[PDB]
């Protein structure tokens, strides 16, 4: 460094940096770049130093330099091909690098056809394009985009005939829709099965009656949801509640009917609904005038803590017997299991049941190394280096009592 | 036939599974063997190709497995070493970041595909609610994968389909400050031009109103939070749409499920009694004395709704008045009255105990009793259930835990994994 | 005064335009919903035609105007101002630009429906081209396009390319690279302006070498950058590719700047390149470019500007000098001050 200083110069400084780089020394190298003043270089050399491999920032350094066959040589040598694999892709030969990922990656070969696919498109050559479209993991939104980049529309016919794909007959089908050729994206929704897009299309003409045969025929349940949808601001409140039961949409159907005030249907939906509808609805019941009904669904309910607190309330004999004996298995499961006792539990049955193999962790977390190695000689588990050093801490023995445990476990492990 | 040798068939069978494209089973497998550094590499690799190929949802997904990789360290002891905090500050950021993923997938989702000019009203309130999250969450992070252009283009095109004047403006402006394509400048300009004339004050009945608080609050609030006070809003995953939901805390020295033996008992004692019932007083007090104001601002609006005369209010005020004399955040404690006049289906707790069998426990109660809500414990999201049904009948995966059903039976058997 | 055509059974007439000064507006400018006034006190207002009112006012304008021509859609105006001035304004900055270059005596400007950013200008015997570049860096650019014929020799100002229009005659409008100009006997010729005139003479079909570099330099005068490379693909000369990557560089068009540079042989750049087209921040795009390109200082200014000075830190860092780098440092974030002065001791 001495020497150095008293002449300085941008050709020996790089001088310097390639002397660095066939040394195999890296602080004096990014030194020599910091001399040279070369941004570039150094931003590239900040985002390499993430790397555990020093032989990969010898090599960036070297194809920042331009020495590419050194640093081909380097890759060779690391044992590392991915970024050998950006280098070859970067340089322009992709053919190679296709061949390079084939026989040693097979991870980024989607990757590498994507990149060859959008240098293909930058070169105007559709056909290969579209090709490694489908060689590569998605061509379905790839190809009309770039197809209507080009604005040739007609080959996109030829490519959606050939293909006969759904997602390909939506998106030509709102293509249409999108230039108010409604007849045609009518024609390529039914070919796509898409009911929805038939319901608001038709209900954007009020055609109300065609929709009707079609939700009626195909029974689709998010068509009928939208028509249900409709007929709320259409005035049709039960068959909009039928709908929604139809669709499988409890709440909105069942809130609806308990605001204009219907009785079977709320029910006669409830009991074929989840747990909360059912409890809302014997809620809303208890604040009907016949509360009995609230007390039989109650009795159906998922809840029957509180139907014995009803039962007792209501001081009823028969349903207060049967629900006592409900509540006596209620009890039953919750005394199963709980969930401190769970953890507490499940630790032990674990130990009981066996599996030592995933047994080992827990007792590593809870430093029993004697049981861990008893465990170990008693199933004949494989004691790996890591199992050592994770047992026998790599830190020296801050006691004269921690040595002394130390060196009996590693003995026991000999 | 030899239960004692596992590991020698799993592990050339791991190999076997990074040779084909299965890289998730290789993942599981390398996660139960043990060894995790090369997994956790290829994993962000992965990450990283996903990102790269517009791959959102998986990348995600990427970063939702790496947040459960960390938790899993953290797992390393219980006492208050920094280890502990900046892994579980790394697993929030993770987790942030996998919803912002999630999020940005969406919306361009939406924009990718040529807009409708007559779309659908739910479809558009979604992509709206979506894009107004998103930027909500962000801010100015401007993480890796996002280009902040998108979503701010779609949200004012969504809002000009949807008056939302002032968002409208303020994303235009944004954008302006932003750089777009020549293609949609123009039109930005003109849409600008257009929209100075109309009125201003938003159109109501869209801002999401702040739970505890009954205050109205702006669409873009910072980093998701509402400036009446300190308090995270919570929406469900499928829709983007704001939940009636509150956060409340344990005590520590009251075991929580001895507790809940102990407060079901409160709820059956408290109804044949003749010494009356806290819980049912609320509802009565509720029902006889109703105070309901409402005042009109520029941005804001303040709801005076406080008919319902419960303890938890009365507590949920006066901390309130404590919050505002003090200007900082303190989460509420609760002791065993008020949760004693609790009651069972209401709380709808977040465990992890599956990743780490003690590490945390977050307790939120719902507001609307009526409104059904479904935690998934496997990720720990919420969803109304309303299309949570529907989801599950088009696909048997959850979206964000990407596990099987519970409907349907146990499918990883030792073929899957 | 206002109209509607359509409607006659209405009895109100149009609220009427002008103020108590009630005199002659000197420029009338009707767009598809907006409608443009510009007094004689040099005043100009914008009006809503649906809701009747003075959305956008500018009073100063300079010291006083002639003449004006909006665009078809509103957004862009050029004004004409006395002695032979000429400015653009804007209504959504509400700032003027100075024009630099214009004639004295030019009576009308004709905008073009298939690119807002090029138009034209009518002299009386002579047509000039013009463009508005707003993706140049740190500069809104307005410059008379030239003509030259050197082998990439010179890059410096120069004569204005010239159209040469006959005696008599008057273009309709400009379109597509085509002017509908009007001759007796009611003729229409589409002809073309000696800038458009050798990309649409140009073919490729065998391809050449003097008429493919013409082509090849009036691309890079028009910013055709797709032209451009398949120009450059065709003529394997490096020279060639570096500065045509540079200069897709200096106009952030970044695929055609990694095209190039990839073409050329050379990574160095193009890992960079791509580690910039991830990123979308404005400010941090421009000084990014800036550092890559050319000097340092303006980058350093452009980071300063955006909301991340920590990247000018550690650029300054990277440049080591000791005054800019710690002032800087003390200045913005004085918590990373141990790390950058362990580089000065081993200084
Ligand atoms: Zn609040
Ligand atoms: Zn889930």
């Amino acid at each position: 460094y001495k020497s150095v200083k008293q002449i300085q110069n941008p050709s020996i400084w790089e001088k310097m940096a390639s002397m660095c780089v066939k040394t195999k020394r890296i602080d004096v190298a990014e030194i020599c770049l910091g001399n040279m003043r070369f941004a570039r270089g150094s931003k590239a050399i900040r985002e390499q130093k993430k790397e555990p491999e020093l032989d990969a920032q010898l090599a960036m350094v070297a194809i920042q330099l331009n020495m590419k066959d050194e640093a081909v040589k380097l890759y060779e040598q690391s044992k590392r091909y991915d970024l050998y694999n950006k280098m070859l892709q970067a340089e322009g030969n992709w053919e190679k690098a296709i061949q390079i990922s084939e026989n040693h990656d097979r991870i980024n070969l989607k990757n590498t056809y994507y990149r060859t696919a959008q240098m293909y498109e930058v070169s105007n050559n559709y056909e290969q394009a579209i090709l490694y479209y489908e060689k590569s993991g998605t061509h379905v939104k790839e190809v009309p985009r770039m197809l209507l980049e080009a604005g040739q529309t007609e080959q996109l016919e030829r490519y959606i005939i050939d293909k006969n794909e759904k997602p390909l007959f939506k998106w030509w089908a709102q293509y249409l829709e999108s230039n108010y050729r409604i007849e045609l994206a009518v024609k390529f929704y039914r070919q796509s099965e898409d009911y929805d897009q038939m319901v608001r299309l038709f209900l954007t003409k009020n055609d109300v009656q065609t929709a009707s045969s079609i939700c009626s025929e195909t029974n689709n349940s998010a068509a009928c949801y939208i028509l249900a949808k409709y007929l709320e601001m259409n005035g049709q409140i039960p068959e909009a509640i039928q709908y929604y039961w139809k669709s499988q949409h409890y709440t909105q159907a069942v809130r609806l009917a308990r605001e204009k005030g219907m009785d079977n249907e709320v029910m006669s939906i409830s009991l074929q609904g989840p747990n909360q509808v059912k409890l809302q609805s014997a809620a809303y019941f208890e604040e009907k005038g016949f509360k009995q009904k609230a007390v039989e669904l109650y009795k159906k309910g998922g809840n029957l803590i509180k139907a014995y607190n009803l039962a007792q309330e209501e001081k009823l004999y028969d349903e207060a017997k049967q629900i006592a004996r409900q509540i006596e298995q209620e009890e039953d499961q919750r005394n199963k299991k709980r969930d401190p006792n769970d953890l507490a539990g499940i630790i032990d049955d674990f130990i009981e049941k066996g599996q030592p193999e995933r047994a080992v962790p827990l007792m590593i977390k809870a430093k029993q190394f004697e049981r861990a190695i008893e465990t170990c000689i008693r199933f004949n588990i494989p004691i790996t280096q890591d199992l050592v050093d994770k047992i026998i801490p790599t830190e020296p023995a801050k006691n004269a009592a921690e040595e002394n445990k130390r060196k009996e476990l590693m003995k026991l492990i000999a | 036939a030899h239960p004692e040798f596992m590991e020698i068939v799993k592990l050339p069978y791991a190999n076997w599974l990074a040779k084909q494209d299965r890289y998730e089973e290789s993942l599981k497998a390398y996660r139960k063997i043990g060894k995790h550094d090369m997994a956790t590499k290829m994993l962000y690799n992965l990450s990283q190709n996903a990102v790269f190929e517009k791959r959102f949802s998986d990348a995600a997904l990427f970063t939702w497995m790496i947040a459960t990789e960390h938790l899993g360290l953290i797992r390393n002891m219980k006492a208050p070493t920094p280890e502990d905090i900046e892994n579980l500050m790394k697993f929030y950021q993770y987790r942030d970041d996998a919803e912002i993923y999630f999020a940005y997938s969406k919306v361009q989702s939406f924009v990718d595909e040529p807009f409708l000019p007559l779309s659908g009203h739910a479809y558009m309130l979604n992509i709206f609610n979506a894009a107004r999250f998103a930027i909500n969450k962000l801010g100015n992070r401007q993480l890796y994968g996002v280009q902040h252009s998108y979503l701010y283009y779609s949200l004012g095109k969504v809002s000009k389909q949807l008056e939302g004047y002032k968002t409208a403006r303020i994303c235009y402006e944004k954008l302006a400050s932003y750089k777009i394509p020549t293609e949609w400048s123009e039109e930005i300009e003109l849409s600008t031009l257009l929209i100075r004339s109309k009125p201003y004050s938003d159109q109501e009945s869209l801002l999401p109103i702040c739970n505890r608080c009954y205050n109205q609050n702006p669409a873009l609030t910072e980093g998701n939070r509402c400036s009446s006070c300190m308090h995270q809003f919570q929406n469900c995953f499928i829709s983007f749409e704001n939940l009636p939901l509150v956060e409340f805390k344990l005590d520590p020295k009251i075991t929580h499920k001895r507790f809940i033996e102990l407060i079901n008992s409160d709820k059956s004692k408290t109804q044949p009694n003749k010494k009356k019932k806290k819980a049912n007083d609320g509802w009565q007090e509720s029902h006889q004395g109703d105070q309901q104001v409402l005042t009109f601002n520029n941005s804001p609006q303040k709801g005076g709704n406080d008919n319902e005369s419960s303890p938890f209010l009365d507590k949920l005020n006066e901390v309130f008045e404590i919050q505002q004399t003090t200007q900082e955040y303190i989460p509420v404690t609760l002791d065993e009255n008020i949760v004693s006049s609790l009651s069972i289906d209401e709380v709808y707790w977040v465990d992890y105990t599956k990743y780490c069998y003690t590490a945390e426990i977050k307790y939120y109660k719902s507001m609307l009793t009526d409104i059904p809500l479904k935690n998934c414990q496997e990720c720990g999201t919420f969803y109304i259930l309303d299309e949570y049904e529907f989801e599950i009948s088009k696909t048997q995966k959850c979206p964000f835990c990407r596990s099987v059903d519970e409907r349907a039976g146990p499918q990883k058997d030792v073929f899957d994994f | 005064i206002l109209h509607t055509i359509q409607p006659n059974n209405n009895v109100k007439d149009q609220k009427f335009p002008q103020i108590e000064t009630d005199k002659a507006i000197s420029g009338i400018g009707l767009t598809n919903d907006f409608l443009i006034m510009l007094d004689s006190s040099g005043k100009i207002r914008y009006y809503h035609l649906e809701d009747q009112q003075f959305v956008v006012e500018y009073k100063p304008a300079d010291c006083q105007l002639v003449k004006i021509y909006p665009n078809f859609s509103g957004t862009r105006v050029v004004c004409f101002d006395n002695k032979g001035s000429a400015y653009l304004f804007e209504p959504a900055q509400e700032q003027f630009y100075p024009l630099e270059h214009f004639p004295q005596r030019a009576e009308k400007v004709l905008w073009d429906q298939k690119d807002p950013n090029l138009f034209a200008v009518l002299q009386n015997d002579t047509l000039i081209t013009f463009i508005i570049n707003k993706n140049n860096i740190n500069g809104t650019l307005i410059q008379p396009v030239k003509e030259l014929l050197a082998i990439e020799d010179i890059k410096n100002p120069g004569p204005p390319v010239q159209t040469i229009l006959d005696r008599g005659v008057k273009p309709l409008t400009l379109s597509n690279g085509l002017l509908k100009c009007f001759t007796p006997s009611g003729s229409i010729n589409g002809q073309n302006l000696t800038s458009h005139s050798y990309l649409g003479s140009y073919k490729g079909r065998d391809d050449t070498d003097q008429g493919h570099y013409r082509f090849f330099l009036q691309n890079l005068q028009l910013h055709k950058y797709n032209n451009c490379l398949i120009a450059a693909q065709f003529l394997h000369n490096a020279v060639l590719y570096k500065e045509l990557g540079r200069k897709a560089l200096e106009f952030v068009d970044l695929d055609v700047a990694l095209k190039s540079y990839q073409l050329a042989g050379s990574l160095s750049m193009v890992m960079t390149i791509q580690s910039f087209q991830h990123i979308n921040e404005k400010n941090i795009i421009y000084g990014n470019i800036a550092m890559i390109l050319g000097q340092y200082d303006l980058a350093q200014e452009l980071f300063l500007k955006s909301s991340q000075p920590i990247l000018a830190l550690e650029m300054r860092s990277d440049i080591q000098d000791y005054l800019t780098a710690l002032n800087l440092a003390k200045s913005i974030a004085p918590q990373e001050e141990p790390f950058i002065c362990r580089r000065l001791a081993f200084q």
